[PDB]
Order: structure tokens, then C-alpha cells, then sequence
């Protein structure tokens, strides 16, 4: 995955 | 059909999870563009759409990517693991 | 990983695709409230956060949703060889 | 779902 963050949490 | 519940004990405390997101191809119109070409299956993830990878991306995100080409679409599509 | 390029004929022709998303666990911290978790699992698709069906959802909008409730996280995943 | 399948 690129340019778009992952989501972490 | 797996019931999970992550109880924190601390404010700051992390659940240690990271999520993601894939766009996969759910179905495919009958004598298209997308039926005569071969390549797609149904189960199919989009990996790249019109050059620009699109893990972590919303179905938003990719309608634009789409709309970017005006008349042809290029994709990287990849099979379903587990069909 | 397969190259796909589809050509319209007309402005007003479809591709003929029905594309969905799914969020996905993609990793699990080592000594986290996930690791230690007995239900949930690297590759498992997420279809319920906290009682709100997942389908389609951007990761943006999943993160709101998840930070709804603070301190635990309900969810109902299903293993990625089952779907 | 709310949130309806995108079709191209």
C-alpha cells in the first residue's frame, strides 16, 4: 500500500 | 461469524491492529468489455488502476482514479487466494 | 498480477464492473490486545465494527467508527479462507 | 449495507 495511510490502531 | 471484543485496560493503549482495505471486482455484466477481455474474474483485487496502486483506497478514491482515463481503463488485477 | 486494459467504443458504454471493498486485518502487533486475542487474525476480514456493517466502508470512516467507543472494540471478522 | 457497491 502507498499515498493512502494505513489505518493503525 | 467470529465474535471478537478488544477491551483496553489503558488510554493510551493500542489495540495493535492495522487495517486495510482492498477493492475486488464483486461482479461482471454479461457480454461487456470486462466479460469479452478474459483477464478479470469475479473474486479478482484490484491492485492499480490506471497506473497508481490503490491498497488503503476507497471506492471514491477509485471511481476518480477510473474517470481519469477518459475512454480506456488500465488495471493490475490479481486472483482471489482462495478461489 | 495481470494486466487488464479495456477499451470503450462509445462514451455512453460501461466497463460492466461491480467493484466492492472489504477491510482486512492486515498485521497484528507482537504483545498486543490483538495477539493475545484468541478470535481474531492476520487475513480476516473485518464485516462488523462496533455494530455497523463494514462493506464498502472507507478506512477513514472505519477509524471514526472505531473511535467511537473508547476503551473497547467490538467487531465480527471471518476468516479470509472463508469468504 | 449503507454504502453501495461502485459500478463502472
Amino acid at each position: 500500500s502507498s499515498r493512502v495511510p494505513d489505518l493503525l490502531v | 461469524g467470529s465474535k471478537v471484543t478488544l477491551v483496553k485496560s489503558r488510554k493510551n493503549e493500542e489495540y495493535g491492529l492495522r487495517l486495510a482495505s482492498h477493492i475486488f471486482v464483486k461482479e461482471i455484466s454479461q457480454d461487456s468489455l470486462a466479460a469479452r477481455d478474459g483477464n478479470i474474474q469475479e473474486g479478482d483485487v484490484v491492485l492499480k488502476i490506471n497506473g497508481t496502486v490503490t491498497e488503503n483506497m476507497s471506492l471514491t478514491d477509485a471511481k476518480t482514479l477510473i474517470e481519469r482515463s477518459k475512454g480506456k481503463l488500465k488495471m493490475v488485477v490479481q486472483r482471489d487466494w482462495n478461489s
